[PDB]
């Protein structure tokens, strides 16, 4: 029980790990895609490289 | 800011795929929790133990 | 512990419904927000009420 | 469909008002799902008890 308890501390580490890595990530996207849907929401259509 | 010169001249595909990654944000951080947290469970059962 | 089941079916359903309730308004909100900024992200000064 | 005529003459401020409530959104979602998630493995652990 004591080895599985030391697994189950590594398991701990590598979701934290997994979960901080993907919801920093796909959080700056969240960013990005906010800034394009904002000023550029098609606004380059607008434009429409005229 | 996000790539270097990245399909400018006809982006939407990249809010497209955007979007998506954004669905795969809430899968990934809800399975994420919900798996830890149910292992941790699996912990205090081991504690007891 | 069935008790604590009747107690958690309870938990669970008042949580359940008000996620569901919050989740529609507010994603209702969110396409509000998408419906601006797409049929009028700032387009109004094109159209600019001439 | 929201607001009534809500100022639409010049309604910029609104978008950023929506702001807010879409960040809300997550967390009014990310606490509650969990929550509910929470008792499941409770529940299950209750239940195998």
């Amino acid at each position: 029980l004591r080895q599985r308890h030391t697994e189950l501390e590594r398991e701990v580490s590598r979701f934290e790990d997994q979960t901080q890595q993907q919801r920093q990530q796909y959080a700056q996207a969240k960013e990005s895609l906010t800034t394009l849907n904002r000023l550029i929401p098609q606004v380059t259509l607008l434009l429409d490289e005229t | 800011r996000q790539g270097r010169q990245y399909q400018a001249e006809d982006l939407e595909a990249l809010q497209n795929e955007l979007e998506a990654r954004q669905e795969a944000l809430s899968l990934s951080v809800n399975e994420g929790g919900e798996r830890r947290m149910e292992m941790r469970q699996e912990l205090e059962q081991l504690k007891q133990k």
